[PDB]
């Protein structure tokens, strides 16, 4: 969270 | 936040990464989660969307037609668009007003209309499916599972 999958 | 996502949920952003891939693309858009969402294929935003007539492929044709693929599939991990950022920080604000303390799939839809202006919100709008059209369908089939 919030940049990619799954961060 | 994603530890608030339901399992099904996490397997719709985690399979619009690998939609991006497949198409050469190197961001994660607004147009990746929508086909995710169908591709999916069992929760109330793919019936939601099925019980408005928009197909994997109908988006599929839109998504060439309005972005094309690129050159070479990438490796690694691919970025978020802003757009797609917004998307999945309005599915929290869906869930919770709704009565969810989890986000699942319908939230993530509800989100990406809530955005309503990018790739996906096109591909929406060109197939017949306006915005409001498309929360009250969804609020339609949640209403029916309150039976």
């Amino acid at each position: 969270w919030l940049a990619f999958v799954l961060v | 936040m994603f530890e608030r996502f339901t399992d099904r949920a996490r397997r719709v952003v985690v399979l619009a990464q690998e939609e991006a891939r497949m198409l050469n693309h190197n961001y994660i858009g607004t147009e990746h989660i929508l086909l995710g969402l169908i591709h999916e294929g069992e929760g109330v935003a793919a019936k939601s969307l099925e019980s408005l007539g928009i197909s994997l492929e109908g988006v599929r044709s839109q998504v060439e037609e309005i972005i094309g693929q690129g050159q070479q599939a990438p490796s690694g991990h691919i970025p978020y668009t802003p757009r797609a950022k917004k998307v999945l920080e309005l599915s929290l604000r869906e869930a919770l007003q709704l009565g969810h303390n989890y986000i699942g799939t319908e939230h993530i839809l509800l989100g990406l209309i809530r955005e309503g202006e990018g790739v996906a919100a096109q591909v929406l709008v060109k197939l017949g499916a306006e915005l409001t059209r498309v929360r009250q369908q969804v609020i339609q089939l949640l209403s029916g599972y309150l039976e």
